[PDB]
């Protein structure tokens, strides 16, 4: 679970753009 | 008829003007001239009284001179103790508005007088332990501006109604009313002998009031405006009164006749309280412009000043022993001085 | 006096410029490209079209300068106030909603699955633009012209006390459109820099930190930005509505017309700022070329 | 009536006009008289000492 | 932001 | 260096201290109103109206969680100037005055009713005191001024018999007696045995004078 | 450069003089003569206590710019940083309460009765005082002194990442000094304005509307010297955090010790200056005079 | 505030 929240996490940091 | 009567009053008035000026051969200023003067009072604050959080209308001092009575805007009455400045008790008043407050000789007794125009004593004394409420004097149609105990069954009361009265605490009824005067009666002292009182009104003039008797003895005239306190000397041939018109001025009843004019050119404000010295020599006054004044009552001079309250000083009072005089003023302080 | 003229008409005509080319070239390269896919995009359209339309209000400003007189009538009067104020609480409560939506990106990543849509997104955008219509019409229904010592001037009419309005005015376009803004992003990008981290890829070595670094100053940089280019005009503006001194000193003037610069500016060129600060933005450059 | 108050007051006056006033003169030395015998028992007129002083800092 | 102080 | 029974005299006194003090807090959140008039002005139908000793009535009553007392002084047939000083701590004077006064005779009562209220406003001890003025009489007014024309009373009024400018002009005429109008807000109603709009009314003014009170205290003004 | 540093030094010693000898006076008129009995006056001689305390720590740091080191030694060094952290918070939630106990006494007077009273008033005082050593403590905690570059510098020791947590302390102490009072100052005082309007006092006459407009002076000024003194060093102090840049420049270091001497200037000069406002401490002097 | 990064 906690690692998915980090993949997510992620994946939202990409989708903006700041990451 | 009445036009005949008042010619006869008015040609009394002119006899009692001659006999007055014939009277007063030499002035108190010129036989007084040998004495030496007091020099300078130096007075100090020994004791401030805090705790009534609202104007101080009147104080008392007790026989003992241990007990002080003092009577607050805030409904209540608090009895002092002068040496340690603890409260020895607190009365809340049914009636807020108190004018004037009285202390017993004995000490069981207080009283106090206000706007409600009923004198109330209360009682010290009670095995319970709380002040209880032992007399409600009704009857005056003014206000109270004064009132001294005789003894622990009797009072003198003065009222706003142009009257005084003597009142029997146990019956609670008015056993003698005195009456003759045109206006709003304001103070009264008590001679020691207590034969006799004297009483000043808002007509500029003094009266000398027989308690036994009922009848008024003695007229005084000659202030200019309405005479707010009275006080007499101790050996109680003679007695001072404090006025608007910014003087002072003594009076002696077997002269019937003014002694001395207490004024200076810089004070222009009223007089609000006066008292003699335990020896006569000194007299304490307070004035409107928010300081007291200490006079010497042979030489008319103003031996000192005492500056202690902000706001206007209402009351003073001498202890019987002459130790110490305290002074409630608008500021709700009681300061002793010494 | 004329080279300070000059320097203030030359800096309103760049300003408008480079402002007016970039957020059209913004919003193109978003439109043909990018085709709004991403919600963020659809927001950083939304502001870039929100600073071209500030843009748009600089030349008439600038003819009022050098003419020092209002040629262009009441009903254009109240078209440039009225586009004004709400191009400005536009754009500001448009980024207010880009760090709100980043910040439940971040820190609220099961729930950003259902709030975080193209459609949401451009229903929020459209509910921005007609609330900040209600704040629109009133500016348009006060506008008026009137002439003064020989003068025509396009001015706001407030109700009787003039000043006490205009000072209530002030305060709460102060307190709207500053304070709040600056707390609700300051609050959610401190949260988010406080959940940040925890996240594995962003800690534990020196490249990973160095990361960290980088993505606190795209962050911070907003704020900075935010603060420096708004204070100086609306404390400027307050002092100005409570003292009563004559406008006819040029430098005062001059001052005045700096701060609405430094207004413009953020309202037009930090859009595009914010364009080239996003990394996919640069990718579709880098992967054009 | 009032005349009925006029002849009680002008009588009021009568009792106060029938007075065995005194010379003012010695009126004024009985007053130096206790002013000058009481003179040491003044607290307020003669400086106390410290330790006498029931009121103390 | 500032053309009603300008004038 | 105190012995038992002093220190318990000690105590004792802190008690009576502790009593004094939560005596005077609940004492200060009292408001004070002092009622003025005339005898027939209509105090009595003020106080009927609210609801719903020999020289000073009191009377207390509770708006909004705000406590009022009323001391009315109107039995006292002494000399008002010995006595004005005590009533200087005080929010507010109400002072009620009936419209139809002129018509009746004793002089004319409503020139009366305006030197009373010069010389309460030009007090020196109510230099910042508000006034609450209330107009009795309203229905009784409104018929005399159809049956009795304004001129008798006030030769310089010139104006038409209409309730409305005889209102609006004795409204102004007491309020051109203030010399401190800057500092003195005097706040005028008209009274009716009806309506009970009176209470919310004092309120109003009461809640006024309390702003300006705790804009003194802050010394903004 | 060398008058460069004289100046500064002149600056901090000019500031440090007048506050330390303005809030003394201040303390001494307020025990004196008005003997705490107004509740706001507390505030006051809270907030004089507290610029004094601020002030106090100016001549150490005017030595170490001096010097160029620090001689003074660890603990002092604590004192130092404990001290001026303490005295900001304290004067910065002093001046927030004495803003919201005017809202209190104008927008709710039946409320005013029970709230406001000298003994509540310093328990909420008291509470300030006693809260702000929950910040006091951990800078004196942090604080150490180590060796750098041949010179002894004075500074906080942060945990690892130590950008990081400095990064987040910077951020925080903004939020929570800067925006956060701003909001509750602006708030109430905006609400407090809109209720004046009713009172008739203060409307309906030529002379009522000029003491409607000193009271919205008055008021107004408090905020706009907040903002003006208290940005700059917040922001400067952010973008020095995040830039990596060398200290050695004279004109940035000469920069940021205005900016420090603007928050000193904030810290004492203001409640004086403040005191001075008041109508009571005029009446005291003319009084007096 | 501000003594910690001057030194
Ligand atoms: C001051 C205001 C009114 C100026 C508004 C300018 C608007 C109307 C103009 C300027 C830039 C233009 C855009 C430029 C580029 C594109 C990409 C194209 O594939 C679709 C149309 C579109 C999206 C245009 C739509 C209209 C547009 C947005
Ligand atoms: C002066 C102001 C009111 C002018 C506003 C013009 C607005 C209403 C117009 C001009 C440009 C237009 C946009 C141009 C391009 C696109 C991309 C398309 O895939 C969705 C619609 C959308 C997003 C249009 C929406 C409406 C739009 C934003
Ligand atoms: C920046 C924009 C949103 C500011 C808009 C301010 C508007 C909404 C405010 C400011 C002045 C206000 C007016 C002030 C005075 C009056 C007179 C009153 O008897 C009716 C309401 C009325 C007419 C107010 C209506 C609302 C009002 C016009
Ligand atoms: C380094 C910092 C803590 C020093 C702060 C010094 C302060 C707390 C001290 C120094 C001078 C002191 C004042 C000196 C004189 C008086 C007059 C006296 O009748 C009441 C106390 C009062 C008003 C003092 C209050 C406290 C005071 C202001
Ligand atoms: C370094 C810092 C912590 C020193 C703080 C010193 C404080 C605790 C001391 C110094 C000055 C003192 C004040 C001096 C004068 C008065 C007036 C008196 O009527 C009430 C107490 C009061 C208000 C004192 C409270 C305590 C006080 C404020
Ligand atoms: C990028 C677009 C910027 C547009 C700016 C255009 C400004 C033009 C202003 C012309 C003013 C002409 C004044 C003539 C009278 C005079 O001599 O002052
Ligand atoms: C004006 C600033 C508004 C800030 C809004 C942020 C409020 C966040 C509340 C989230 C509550 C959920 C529990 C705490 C967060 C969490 O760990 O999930
Ligand atoms: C200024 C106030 C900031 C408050 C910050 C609270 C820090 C709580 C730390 C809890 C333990 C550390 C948890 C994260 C550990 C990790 O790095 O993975
Ligand atoms: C015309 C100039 C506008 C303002 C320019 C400054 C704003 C851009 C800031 C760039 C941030 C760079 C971050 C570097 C991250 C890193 O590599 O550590
Ligand atoms: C009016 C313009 C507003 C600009 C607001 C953002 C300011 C950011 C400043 C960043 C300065 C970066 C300096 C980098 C120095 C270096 O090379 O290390
Ligand atoms: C109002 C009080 C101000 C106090 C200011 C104190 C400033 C002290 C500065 C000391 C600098 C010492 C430099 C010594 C240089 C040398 O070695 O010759
Ligand atoms: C001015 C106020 C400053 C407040 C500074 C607060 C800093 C808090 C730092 C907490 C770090 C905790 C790290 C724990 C690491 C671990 O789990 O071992
Ligand atoms: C961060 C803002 C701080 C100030 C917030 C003030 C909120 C006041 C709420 C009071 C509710 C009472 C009803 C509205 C006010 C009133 O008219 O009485
Ligand atoms: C920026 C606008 C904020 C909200 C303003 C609300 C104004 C409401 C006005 C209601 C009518 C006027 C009532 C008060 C009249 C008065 O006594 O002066
Ligand atoms: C060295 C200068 C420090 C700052 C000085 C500015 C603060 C003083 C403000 C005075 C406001 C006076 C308001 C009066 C309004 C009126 O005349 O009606
Ligand atoms: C560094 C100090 C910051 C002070 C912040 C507040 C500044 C207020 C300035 C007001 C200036 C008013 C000048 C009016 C002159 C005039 O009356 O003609
Ligand atoms: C009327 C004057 C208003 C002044 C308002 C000032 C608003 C904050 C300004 C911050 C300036 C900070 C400059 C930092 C420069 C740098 O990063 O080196």
């Amino acid at each position: 679970f906690d690692a998915v929240t980090d993949v997510i996490i992620k994946n939202n940091l990409k989708d903006c753009g700041l990451f | 008829e009445l036009d005949q009567l008042r010619q006869e009053a008015e040609q009394l008035k002119n006899q009692i003007r001659d006999a007055r000026k014939a009277c007063a051969d030499a002035t108190l200023s010129q036989i007084t001239n040998n004495i030496d003067p007091v020099g300078r009072i130096q007075m100090r604050t020994r004791r401030t009284l805090r705790g009534h959080l609202a104007k101080i209308y009147a104080m008392h001092w007790g026989t003992d001179s241990r007990l002080l009575v003092s009577a607050s805007q805030d409904g209540k009455l608090i009895i002092w103790d002068s040496y340690t400045t603890n409260k020895v008790h607190a009365i809340p008043l049914r009636s807020s508005w108190v004018m004037t407050c009285a202390y017993a000789p004995s000490g069981n007794y207080v009283a106090c007088g206000g706007l409600d125009n009923i004198c109330s004593i209360y009682n010290l004394k009670t095995r319970e332990g709380n002040v209880r409420v032992s007399r409600e004097l009704a009857g005056h149609t003014g206000y109270l501006s004064c009132c001294r105990f005789l003894d622990d069954n009797q009072i003198v009361t003065s009222s706003g109604d142009t009257t005084c009265a003597l009142w029997d605490i146990e019956t609670g009824q008015q056993t003698t009313t005195f009456t003759g005067h045109t206006g709003d009666v304001m103070s009264l002292s008590l001679a020691p002998d207590t034969r006799l009182f004297v009483s000043g009104a808002c007509d500029a003039s003094a009266k000398l009031w027989d308690v036994r008797e009922g009848m008024c003895r003695q007229t005084f005239t000659g202030h200019e405006s309405d005479i707010n306190a009275i006080c007499f000397f101790p050996n109680g041939n003679a007695f001072a009164t404090g006025s608007d018109d910014a003087t002072c001025r003594l009076f002696d009843l077997r002269a019937d006749q003014e002694l001395m004019t207490y004024s200076h050119d810089n004070i222009i404000c009223g007089i609000t309280s006066v008292s003699f010295s335990k020896s006569g020599r000194l007299l304490l006054a307070g004035y409107d412009d928010f300081n007291c004044n200490v006079w010497d009552a042979l030489k008319a001079d103003r031996a000192g000043v005492l500056a202690g309250h902000d706001n206007r000083v209402s009351c003073l009072g001498v202890t019987d022993d002459g130790m110490a005089v305290a002074t409630g003023s608008w500021d709700s302080f009681l300061k002793i001085w010494n | 006096s004329l080279a300070l003229a000059i320097a203030i008409t030359a800096l309103y005509s760049a300003v408008c410029a480079v402002g007016l080319l970039g957020n059209v070239l913004v919003m193109f390269v978003i439109v043909r490209y990018t085709k709004m896919k991403t919600a963020t995009n659809i927001y950083i359209f939304s502001l870039a079209l929100a600073g071209a339309l500030a843009t748009s209000t600089l030349p008439f400003q600038s003819a009022k300068y050098l003419m020092e007189t209002w040629p262009f009538g009441e009903l254009l009067c109240k078209a440039v106030l009225s586009i004004d104020y709400y191009s400005m609480f536009t754009s500001i409560f448009t980024l207010t909603m880009m760090c709100v939506d980043r910040y439940i990106a971040v820190c609220h990543p099961v729930k950003a699955l259902d709030f975080r849509t193209p459609a949401k997104a451009k229903l929020i955008n459209i509910c921005i633009w007609v609330l900040a219509s209600g704040v629109g019409v009133p500016i348009m229904v006060m506008a008026v012209t009137r002439p003064r010592d020989g003068a025509v001037v396009c001015m706001l009419q407030f109700p009787s006390p003039s000043w006490y309005w205009d000072t209530v005015t002030k305060i709460c376009v102060f307190l709207f459109a500053f304070v709040v803004p600056i707390l609700i992003i300051t609050v959610c990008y401190g949260l988010m820099l406080l959940r940040l981290r925890s996240v594995r890829l962003l800690s534990g070595s020196k490249e990973k930190d160095r990361s960290l670094r980088r993505i606190t100053r795209m962050v911070l940089v907003v704020v900075v930005a935010f603060v420096v280019c708004w204070a100086p005009i609306h404390i400027f503006v307050i002092v100005w509505t409570l003292v009563d001194i004559d406008r006819r000193d040029p430098l005062v003037v001059a001052a005045l017309h700096l701060c609405i610069a430094l207004g413009y500016i953020n309202s037009s060129l930090n859009p595009v700022l914010y364009a080239f600060l996003d990394e996919n933005f640069k990718r579709c450059f880098r992967q054009l070329c | 009536a009032s005349i009925a108050q006029a002849r009680k007051l002008v009588e009021q006056l009568k009792m106060e006009a029938n007075i065995d006033r005194i010379k003012v003169s010695k009126a004024a030395a009985d007053l130096m008289a206790y002013c000058e015998a009481h003179a040491k028992e003044d607290p307020l007129l003669t400086p106390v000492p410290a330790s006498e002083n029931p009121f103390r800092e | 932001y500032x053309f009603e102080v300008v004038g």
